[PDB]
RNA sequence: AUCGAGAGG
């Protein structure tokens, strides 16, 4: 792997280092080797880096995922946007997917929740939990067909 | 309103590079040495060939609308065969008491070297170039 | 060194350079304790957010930290006198600009920042269509819904 | 609950007007003017009631305010006159 | 379209005036942009306009089969014989001034075929009309003069915007807006309500 | 130039669309995925004329 | 006469196909450059020949001209197409009851057949016209 | 469906003057010239008669839209000089060469013989 | 001769002039074909009405061959826009009506051509609606066939009309045009492999035109002012008279811009 | 369906040029080429009119009614 | 998700779409007959009534118009059947619900709507045809096509609405998009291609064309500017002429592979106050580039003044390469002869590369590489192999192409094409993959019939050597289909995943927006960010910077 | 007409994808766009 | 209105 290193002058220089590929994963039983940086290896499987270095590395290591995943047909999208989407998956305590049983199992109410996926199951246990929606979610406005809490119905307008 | 520089070259090479009307070239001052040029010539209208040697001024003049000669008494101030109008757009310090002057005509480039340009030639959007047979 | 940042200093000092007719001549009328205190106070005023207490005042000087690290570096002493040859009037103005343009450059509240973000991700994956590592879509698939069974799990030893 | 709101001083959200709440003033402005409201400036030939909102708003007589939700239920209220337009 | 997946809607229609014409005074009948040529590589296009060329000025056929030893080059040769510049370019005249094209225009003649799709029969607008009966929402097609599919993804991508008074118009105004009489104690609408 | 080969219900032309099925009475064998117990099978799929 | 045999798919694992009749003429310079590169068929002991690769095309796709100088999802985007372009579809339209026909003022036998139309018709039932076409960029429309 | 009747290419419409002519702002002596129902045949005629006249500064014509027949045409002269009358004298001027064109082809075609 | 702009005719017939344009202006010489395409008037059939149509072609087929048919139009000048004439729907001065009756008497295939046309309307003698026939046969355009028990019964309406609202209309052709044949005022960019001078063909105008002399150079101020022109007619109006009636009318297009300056 | 009335590109007539054309096919023994070149269609515009062209005309007459 | 969250509204209408030069960038083309029939409802005010009167007089037969009238009292009246159609009295306080008219404020739909930037606000142009007519440089942003696309519109109903409109989602708004920070709108195919011959060192512009192009500009200062070249013949360049679409205050500043301040063959770009220096247009200059002419227009002058630009370049552009012309033919696909012999001399040497690399492994004289078997290097060398010979073989082709070439010329002005179009067309279309593979052994030990059995020849497992121009073998073109095939099912499949992980995300993150704290927040109040993209700054307003303090030596950076 | 009689529906490892075994006994380019693509093909 | 088929991007 060629890399980029600071010279002793401070001027950045080429200094190309021999790097290990795998194609398996035990990461808990292979950063305890000697000869290697236990505070540079990386795993693809997101999943494991969450499970041995804390969910803050499973951040990362999902964020860098997905830019390799956007940058290997050349495209570019912004920091903020795969942040948010690393943020939403990371937020509860683990890495949530985006399915019908990863964040559409939550509490973010329930009109909202049926209008995903698993509809009817999600109307019937939240008749059966005796359930209350705030409708502060854009999708219960949507049903209500009320001015949701976006930009421009975020704020009351009254008179001075 | 007066001229701004005078000089003769004697011209080193001629380049076509890419182009069918307009040929970069390099010359050299004959009448006082070390001061050289390189410059965008359209050689259709005007041919330059190698070797040749050729008089180079710049005005100052001689904004408002582009109006046509119209007349055989409009005073033009030119007896020269190639005129442009161009714009420096850098100035280039390469040592101490020396320039490097750097010209647009309008995509055509113009580097002029020396030091004999000592009291004139201010960053002006006002800029001709006239070459003399 | 190229990194996505706000208000663009390069066209600011072109802007300057234009605006008020700069000669690389004549010496400037900036005193150093002009050029550093205003740095300094237009640290101060590049706003984010607005609290008086210690924990939003802290998040806030750390919210503008690369910004603030870009303009110490474009605004150095030495790089505003003998490159930019800056006079005051220009150097205020400049700080005007800065300061008038980051606080437009701010978040709107009330922006849904999500359903843009995932159109965001969405549009270059439609248009994502083609070395024996999973990359693409089948990636895609398997981040958004969390694979434990990996098609291509690998490890980059160092 | 009750008076849940934040005084004119110590309030920490933006003065400078944001789009959204821009373009609501001006619809809701325009609104009214549609159903032949009182206009409160000379208007220089404008019919359009968006452009007779945005030359109000430009000299700022405008009498209505932003009441800004926050998410643990209070509130700051912004008068036009204060809210910065850039 | 043509036979080589080059479709295309007229944009605008010209007159012989207004077209580019060549020294012997012909006309196209159509003109396609040189910029939907490369991204696909239909060379068979240009391929046809060359033997139909030659095809058409020496009154056989063009022999345009697959697999064949048909070359390029013996096209060309062909049709430097009648006259004409080998590769198909034109000399070409503007229709609007007569002066020449800086350029030469690949020019001859292409079958071209009409395609089923037309506007008239594509074209809808409803802005009022029928609505369904069991949800009371505009009723589907413009073959029952139906209303156009706000659909959920036209939902997300206008929250994105934030016009919120936009989306309760076109999810109350333009649709199923209705009014009903509900209670504060049960909370459902079960309440006979005789409004005069 | 007609061809005919359609039927004619109701005054409307109607075809048969040729159905594609893998033939009958004929062995093969599938060698099964790795969790699966069975490792290899071999399925003949028997039918008469 | 055992001129011509019915080839299945099974059967022709087991068979070597020559793809034209000069691959049986013996071997032994000066050649046009222009052509096709033609791999000299190494092998020599074949069971059959194609009566014409041509062949391998369906109907839609032997109208096609030059499908052979075309990318391949082109030849397939066309084939789609061709079941829309508009003809004569048959010669009693003027007696039929179709609920909808479209039929074209002049049909026009193309200037570039592939040998195959002879046999589908296509230059005595065309759907469509020989138009002057001009590559060229003119007003942008 | 839609399109025009044909003859909006040339017929003038209801309350539709043929010339239609408006001052033109920051130019001095510039004025445009909006003819209806017309196209490039009377504008590239008009604009390349006027350019050949020394006393006018500028002369362009356009056609904001190939769906409409019209063009606007902007002349600027100089001090003393409407540009209506370099209209008119470049109008004129065509009308006399193109008399002489007729006059001297009814001349070569009588002279021929088939 | 009188000068302006000069005229030396090649070549003539009654259906091919082939000339050049000395000593114009080019945008003369453009709006010369663009009004001798479009403008000037022509007599042609525009409404049908059909009694009796038998035959395996739709009316409207039928009506749009008509519509193509060449009227004669010699002296259309004397004939009104029937937008102009102050009739009801069409009258004697506006318009000509023909009309054509064809019965498929014989057992053989009985063919309808632009000679079965018979005109019905009073001419009032002028040289007017007479479908010009140019074939060795006598025989006109081949508008239909018949078979047995077949017939075609119906009446045109032929009025005034301009190229720019129909094609149908054209009085002419195809106009061969070419200036500068050496391209020594560099108006296009030839386009080569090797060699522009072989990979080009010659036009014959190369030889009414000195070629250039490589050792001189490019002329910078010569201009356009010889062309090489070449109208063909179908025979509404013979090919002297396009371009007569090209230019007068290119000369009373100028005139009614003169009237509305006047006017206004 | 039929010979068109004129060219679409040029606006020649080649409506009275059918029958000759297959005159000048079958009666004098001559190829397309000439034929076209007899007829007077030099440009190729007006030449694929006619040898592009399928007379289904005689095909319609064929059904009784 | 099929009445609720989504439902067929009305006031909304399709048709298919085409391109106008002519129009400007937030305008659409609406025709007469949909202006007709969508209606928006106006209040009588003073202001209007003189006019909706009129308006009312016209009929719903006309565009300028109106269909309804709707009293205080709340009964329509119907002016198609009704008596009093001439001789209403307008009072105050009642709505006509009258035509669409000109500059109008409309939503815009394309339909597969992935974007924001899909649905967009437009001002309203009546245009006498079927076709909605839309600007070039819009079509990216919908990734519209004109092939027989149909386009979406809907139109507001109140006053809040249209403001909702024009004011946030109009489309001069949407140039800057937060994703990709950069311009999603550029210039485009013809506009792109003509830019490029234009401000050529060569292309220079006669008086009379000038004059024209000059006054094509819509806003202008009416002043001639001062002719490049003066004495022979008085000339303007390209450069000149362009110069004039761009508005004074614009600086641009680009430096790429070869740039002095000389910089032959008029490299890189350089652009002071809306005149440009030196520099051919192209791509990274006026394309849809980050921090390019456009990102330099819509953040100094404004969302306005850059709408008007692109107008103001595509008029001039359109009109200089209308006078000026432009083709393509087979002759831009055929190199040299002498280029020709030494692409198939490529390709035979390659041939014997994988000939002498097929004896090695067959004579078991094979290295095995570490972690892979002995078929798999192979494989892998063969692949490589035929990849490297198609590659030079188009590169030979490349060299090969003149200046005037006009694939060349398209690829140069980035308008459309590439270097791997050029190779397949003219050198060489390479080796067809199926599953990341050669062409597999469908039948046993072999690929085709026609091929003796267990054939690993480039030939027998799928190499195409002759180009879309020489014309391909029956195997090569069976080959070809097979590739072609997969090609066209990955199309399929990603279509259909990508709409589904689309979804997946959307409703994931429906409820996520920036609160008034810049806590960024959902529904409940839980943080997902304390700090939007953890500095609380609009992606709109960013750009590409450079940090000189990163790179260098700690002395340079100390002098 | 001529290509609807001739064609073959699949309903339902890989059977979209062009086998080598569909050479001359189905054409390898006449079959649908998107959705059933590769099922559908014409002899 | 249900089911089903074909097609367009
Ligand atoms: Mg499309
Ligand atoms: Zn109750
Ligand atoms: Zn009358
Ligand atoms: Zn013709």
């Amino acid at each position: 792997y060629d890399r980029k290193v600071p010279s002793p002058t401070g001027e950045y220089v080429k200094e190309p280092e021999w790097v290990l590929e795998t194609d398996g994963v035990n990461l808990s039983e292979v950063m305890t080797v000697p000869g290697i940086d236990p505070t540079r290896i990386y795993t693809n499987s997101f999943i494991d880096i969450m499970e041995v270095l804390g969910i803050e590395a499973g951040r990362a290591a999902l964020y860098k995922e997905v830019y390799n995943v956007i940058a290997s047909d050349g495209s570019y999208v912004n920091y903020r946007h795969m942040a948010l989407l690393v943020d939403v998956m990371t937020t509860q305590g683990g890495l949530t997917s985006v399915t019908r049983h990863g964040f559409n199992r939550s509490n973010t109410g329930a009109l909202m929740r049926c209008s995903f996926e698993e509809t009817v199951e999600i109307l019937f246990e939240a008749g059966a939990s005796a359930e209350l929606d705030d409708c502060r979610g854009v999708s219960e406005n949507v049903i209500l067909g009320q001015m949701a809490p976006i930009g421009t119905g975020a704020f009351d307008v009254m008179i001075d | 309103s007066n001229t701004l520089f005078d000089d003769i070259f004697q011209v080193s090479e001629v380049d076509p590079g890419r182009y069918n009307k307009v040929c970069r070239i390099e010359a050299a001052s004959t009448t006082q040495d070390q001061c050289k040029l390189t410059l965008d010539i359209n050689v259709e209208l005007f041919p330059v060939a190698a070797q040749d040697s050729l008089t180079v001024t710049i005005a100052s003049s001689l904004t408002r609308s582009w109006r046509p000669p119209q007349a055989g008494d409009r005073s033009l101030a030119d007896d020269y065969d190639y005129v442009m109008y161009g714009t420096a757009y850098k100035f280039e310090e390469v040592s101490k008491d020396l320039i490097a002057v750097y010209y647009s005509f309008g995509g055509l480039l113009m580097r002029l070297e020396g030091n004999y340009r000592n009291l004139n030639n201010l960053k002006q959007e006002n800029a001709y170039l006239l070459i003399r047979r | 060194a190229n990194w996505p940042l706000p208000v663009n200093i390069r066209r600011i000092i072109q802007n300057a350079q234009q605006t008020f007719h700069i000669d690389h001549t004549k010496p400037s009328d900036l005193t150093i304790k002009d050029i550093v205190l205003g740095v300094k106070d237009l640290q101060e005023n590049l706003l984010v957010l607005r609290g008086k207490n210690e924990i939003i005042q802290n998040a806030q000087r750390d919210a503008v930290t690369l910004f603030c690290c870009l303009l110490r570096s474009r605004l150095a002493t030495r790089r505003v006198l003998q490159e930019y040859r800056l006079t005051k009037q220009a150097f205020d103005w400049v700080l005007s600009n800065i300061e008038a343009q980051f606080l437009r450059s701010v978040v709107h509240p009330g922006e849904m920042v999500g359903v843009l973000a995932a159109q965001s991700i969405g549009e270059p994956a439609t248009q994502m269509t083609l070395k024996k590592v999973t990359s693409g879509v089948p990636r895609l698939k398997e981040i958004l819904n969390v694979a434990k069974n990996m098609k291509t799990p690998s490890l980059t030893v160092y | 609950l009750k008076e849940k709101a934040i005084p004119k001083d110590q309030r920490a959200t933006t003065p400078y007007m944001t789009k959204y709440e821009r373009a609501r003033i001006l619809g809701t402005r325009a609104l009214q003017i549609s159903m032949n409201a009182p206009v409160f400036v000379d208007l220089e030939g404008e019919t359009d009631p968006l452009r007779i909102a945005m030359k109000e708003l430009a000299e700022k007589k405008i009498p209505l305010v932003i009441r800004r939700y926050l998410p643990d239920g209070s509130f700051e209220d912004w008068s036009v006159e204060e809210l910065i337009v850039d | 379209a043509s036979r080589h997946g080059q479709k295309g809607t007229i944009g605008i229609t010209y007159r012989r005036e207004d077209m580019p014409f060549t020294a012997e005074g012909i006309v196209p009948d159509l003109i396609i942009n040189p910029h939907a040529i490369p991204s696909r590589m239909t060379v068979a296009h240009l391929i046809e306009c060359l033997l139909s060329k030659v095809a058409a000025l020496s009154g056989n056929e063009g022999d345009a089969s697959p697999f064949t030893d048909i070359t390029v080059e013996g096209i060309s040769k062909l049709l430097r014989e009648h006259g004409y510049q080998s590769r198909g370019f034109e000399v070409m005249y503007n229709g609007h001034t007569g002066k020449k094209l800086m350029a030469q225009i690949f020019f001859g003649p292409t079958y071209y075929q009409r395609l089923r799709h037309m506007v008239d029969d594509k074209i809808h607008a409803r802005a009022r009309g029928p609505m369904q009966v069991l949800t009371r929402q505009p009723v589907e097609g413009r073959s029952r003069d139906g209303g156009l599919r706000f659909g959920e993804m036209e939902r997300d991508c206008m929250i994105a915007h934030g016009a919120a008074s936009f989306l309760k118009e076109r999810l109350m105004e333009a649709s199923d807006a209705f009014r009903v009489h509900i209670c504060g104690i049960c909370g459902l609408m079960t309440v006979i309500a005789k409004l005069n | 130039f007609d061809m005919g080969g359609y039927f004619i219900i109701n005054g409307s032309e109607k075809v048969l669309i040729a159905q594609e099925r893998s033939a009958g009475n004929i062995v093969q064998v599938f060698k099964k995925a790795a969790p699966s117990p069975i490792s290899h099978v071999a399925e003949i799929r028997s039918a008469l004329e | 006469e055992g001129l011509v045999e019915y080839i299945d798919a099974e059967e022709e694992e087991s068979i070597l196909i020559a793809m034209q009749p000069e691959d049986l003429e013996p071997a032994e310079l000066d050649v046009d450059p222009a052509k096709r590169i033609r791999v000299s068929h190494h092998a020599t002991t074949f069971t059959h020949c194609e009566i014409h690769p041509s062949m391998i095309l369906g109907v839609a796709a032997s109208i096609i001209p030059f499908p052979d100088h075309n990318q391949s999802p082109r030849n397939t985007y066309q084939s789609a197409m061709g079941k829309q372009a508009m003809g004569v579809f048959l010669t009693n339209y003027n007696v039929r009851m179709d609920t909808m026909a479209n039929i074209l003022y002049y049909p026009q036998k193309p200037l570039g057949t592939t040998r195959a139309m002879e046999y589908l018709k296509f230059r005595e039932l065309p759907a469509g016209q020989n138009a002057i076409v001009a590559i060229a960029c003119y007003s942008g429309y | 469906m839609n399109a025009p009747d044909r003859f909006e290419l040339f017929l003038l419409g209801e309350g539709e003057s043929k010339l239609k002519i408006d001052p033109d702002t920051k130019a001095p002596n510039a004025v445009v010239i909006t003819f209806e129902k017309e196209d490039h045949t009377l504008g590239n005629l008009i604009r390349a008669e006027l350019l050949n006249d020394r006393k006018v500064l500028f002369a362009a014509y356009k056609v904001e839209h190939p769906f409409f027949a019209r063009f606007k045409l902007r002349i600027q002269t100089t001090e003393g000089y409407d540009p209506k009358d370099a209209l008119k004298n470049a109008c004129n001027s065509i009308i006399n060469k193109l008399g002489a064109l007729k006059t001297n082809f009814e001349t070569e075609w009588n002279l021929q013989t088939l | 001769s009188e000068e302006g702009p000069q005229v030396k005719i090649r070549e003539a017939s009654k259906d091919n002039v082939d000339f050049i344009l000395s000593n114009v202006d080019l945008a003369m010489a453009n709006s010369l074909r663009r009004v001798m395409i479009a403008e000037i008037p022509t007599l042609a059939i525009d409404s049908v009405e059909v009694e009796t149509n038998t035959t395996v072609l739709a009316d409207e087929f039928i009506a749009h061959r008509l519509g193509l048919i060449p009227l004669q139009s010699m002296d259309i000048e004397q004939l009104e826009y029937s937008r102009d004439c102050f009739c009801e729907d069409h009258c004697d001065k506006c318009s000509v009506v023909l009309t054509l009756q064809a019965f498929g008497e014989s057992e053989s295939t009985t063919n309808v051509y632009s000679k079965d046309l018979v005109i019905v309307s009073n001419l009032m003698g002028r040289n007017i609606g007479h479908p010009i026939i140019q074939d060795k046969e006598g025989n006109g355009v081949l508008i239909c066939k018949l078979r047995k028990g077949q017939e075609l019964k119906l009446t045109c309406v032929a009025k005034k009309g301009i190229a720019k609202e129909h094609a149908k209309w054209g009085p002419a052709a195809a106009i061969e045009f070419e200036y500068d044949p050496w391209n020594k005022l560099k108006h296009t960019d030839y386009w080569y492999e090797q060699d522009s001078a072989k990979e080009w063909p010659q036009s014959k105008n190369c030889e009414y035109e000195d070629p250039p002399n490589e050792g001189d150079p490019f002329d910078y101020k010569a201009q356009a002012d010889t062309f090489y022109m070449n109208v063909e007619s179908v025979g509404s109006i013979p090919v002297d008279q396009v371009v007569v009636r090209g230019i007068d009318t290119l000369q009373k297009k100028v005139a009614s811009i003169l009237l509305a300056l006047t006017q206004m | 369906m039929i010979v068109p009335v004129r060219c679409f590109s040029c606006g020649k007539v080649v409506g009275d040029k059918w029958e000759s054309y297959l005159n000048l096919l079958q009666e004098d023994e001559l190829d397309e080429g000439t034929a076209l070149s007899r007829l007077g269609l030099k440009r190729y515009c007006c030449r694929r009119m006619i040898l592009t062209h399928v007379d289904l005309i005689e095909k319609f007459l064929r059904y009784n009614p | 998700r099929g009445n609720l969250m989504g439902k067929r509204v009305d006031f909304s209408a399709r048709t298919v779409i085409s391109g106008d030069p002519n129009l400007e960038l937030d305008q659409v083309g609406v025709p007469k007959s949909i202006a007709k029939t969508l209606t928006y409802p106006e209040v009588v005010t003073p202001y209007n009534i003189d006019r909706l009167t009129q308006l009312v007089r016209n009929g719903p037969n006309e565009h300028p118009g109106a269909k309804y009238v709707i009293r205080d009292s709340g009964d329509r009246i119907d002016l198609r059947y009704s008596k009093r159609a001439g001789d209403i009295q307008l009072q105050y306080g009642w709505k006509v619900e009258r035509h669409i008219m000109d500059n109008d404020p409309v939503l815009f739909n394309r339909q597969p709507s992935l974007h924001k930037m899909s649905m967009m606000a437009h001002r309203v142009k009546v245009i006498p045809y079927s076709t909605f007519r839309l600007n070039l440089s819009v079509t990216s942003p919908y990734n519209a096509d004109f092939d027989g696309d149909e386009m979406n519109l809907h139109v507001p109903q109140s006053e809040e609405t249209r403001a909702e409109l024009s004011q946030l989602c109009a489309v001069p708004l949407q140039i800057v998009s937060p994703q990709s920070n950069k311009p999603c709108m550029g210039i485009v195919q013809d506009t792109l291609c003509g830019i490029r011959k234009l401000t050529l060192r060569d292309t220079f512009i006669e008086l009379d064309q000038v004059l024209n192009m000059l006054y094509w500009v819509p806003d202008w200062d009416g002043v001639i500017p001062t002719p490049a070249i003066i004495k022979p013949k008085p000339l303007w360049s390209g450069k000149q002429i362009l110069s004039v679409a761009i508005p004074n205050g614009i600086h641009l500043q680009r430096f790429d592979e070869g740039t002095t301040l000389l910089s032959p063959k008029d490299n890189g770009m350089l652009i002071i106050d809306g005149q440009i220096i030196f520099g051919v247009v192209e791509k990274k200059t006026v394309g849809s580039s980050n921090g390019g002419l456009i990102h330099v227009v819509t953040r100094e002058k404004g969302p306005q003044v850059c709408a008007k630009l692109f107008g103001n370049i595509q008029k001039v552009v359109n009109f200089w390469l209308l006078h000026n012309g432009f083709s393509t033919g087979i002759g831009d696909t055929i190199a040299d002869g002498p280029t020709m012999r030494e692409i198939t001399e490529t390709i035979a040497e390659a041939k014997k590369k994988v000939l002498d690399v097929t004896k090695e492994a067959q004579a078991n004289l094979l290295t095995a590489k570490h972690g892979m078997t002995l078929r798999e290097s192979f494989e892998d060398n063969v692949v490589r192999f035929l990849n490297e010979a198609r590659d030079k073989a188009g590169r030979l082709a490349e060299v090969n192409l003149k200046d005037l070439n006009n694939v060349k010329q398209m690829v140069m002005a980035g308008s459309k094409g590439s270097f791997i179009n050029i190779a397949q067309m003219s050198a060489c279309v390479g080796q067809q993959s199926v599953e990341g593979k050669r062409i597999a052994f469908g039948f046993v030990d072999r690929t085709l019939p026609h091929f003796s059995k267990d054939d690993y020849s480039p030939e027998s497992k799928g190499f195409v050597e002759n180009s879309y121009l020489r014309g391909l073998t029956p195997q090569e073109f069976f080959f070809h289909a097979m590739g072609g095939r997969e090609g066209l099912i990955d199309t399929a499949v990603k279509t259909a995943e990508t709409g589904y992980i689309q979804r997946r995300l959307v409703k994931a993150l429906e409820d996520i927006m920036v609160h008034y704290d810049n806590t960024t927040r959902n529904s409940l109040g839980n943080v997902i960010q304390f700090i939007y993209g953890e500095d609380g700054m609009d992606a709109a307003h960013i750009e590409k910077q450079s940090l000189d303090t990163i790179g260098g030596s700690d002395a340079a950076f100390e002098k | 007409t001529l290509s609807h009689l001739r064609r073959t529906n699949t309903p339902i490892a890989k059977p979209r994808q062009l086998h080598n075994t569909h050479w001359g006994l189905v054409c390898p380019a006449e079959t649908p766009e998107g959705q059933a693509c590769g099922l559908v093909k014409n002899l």
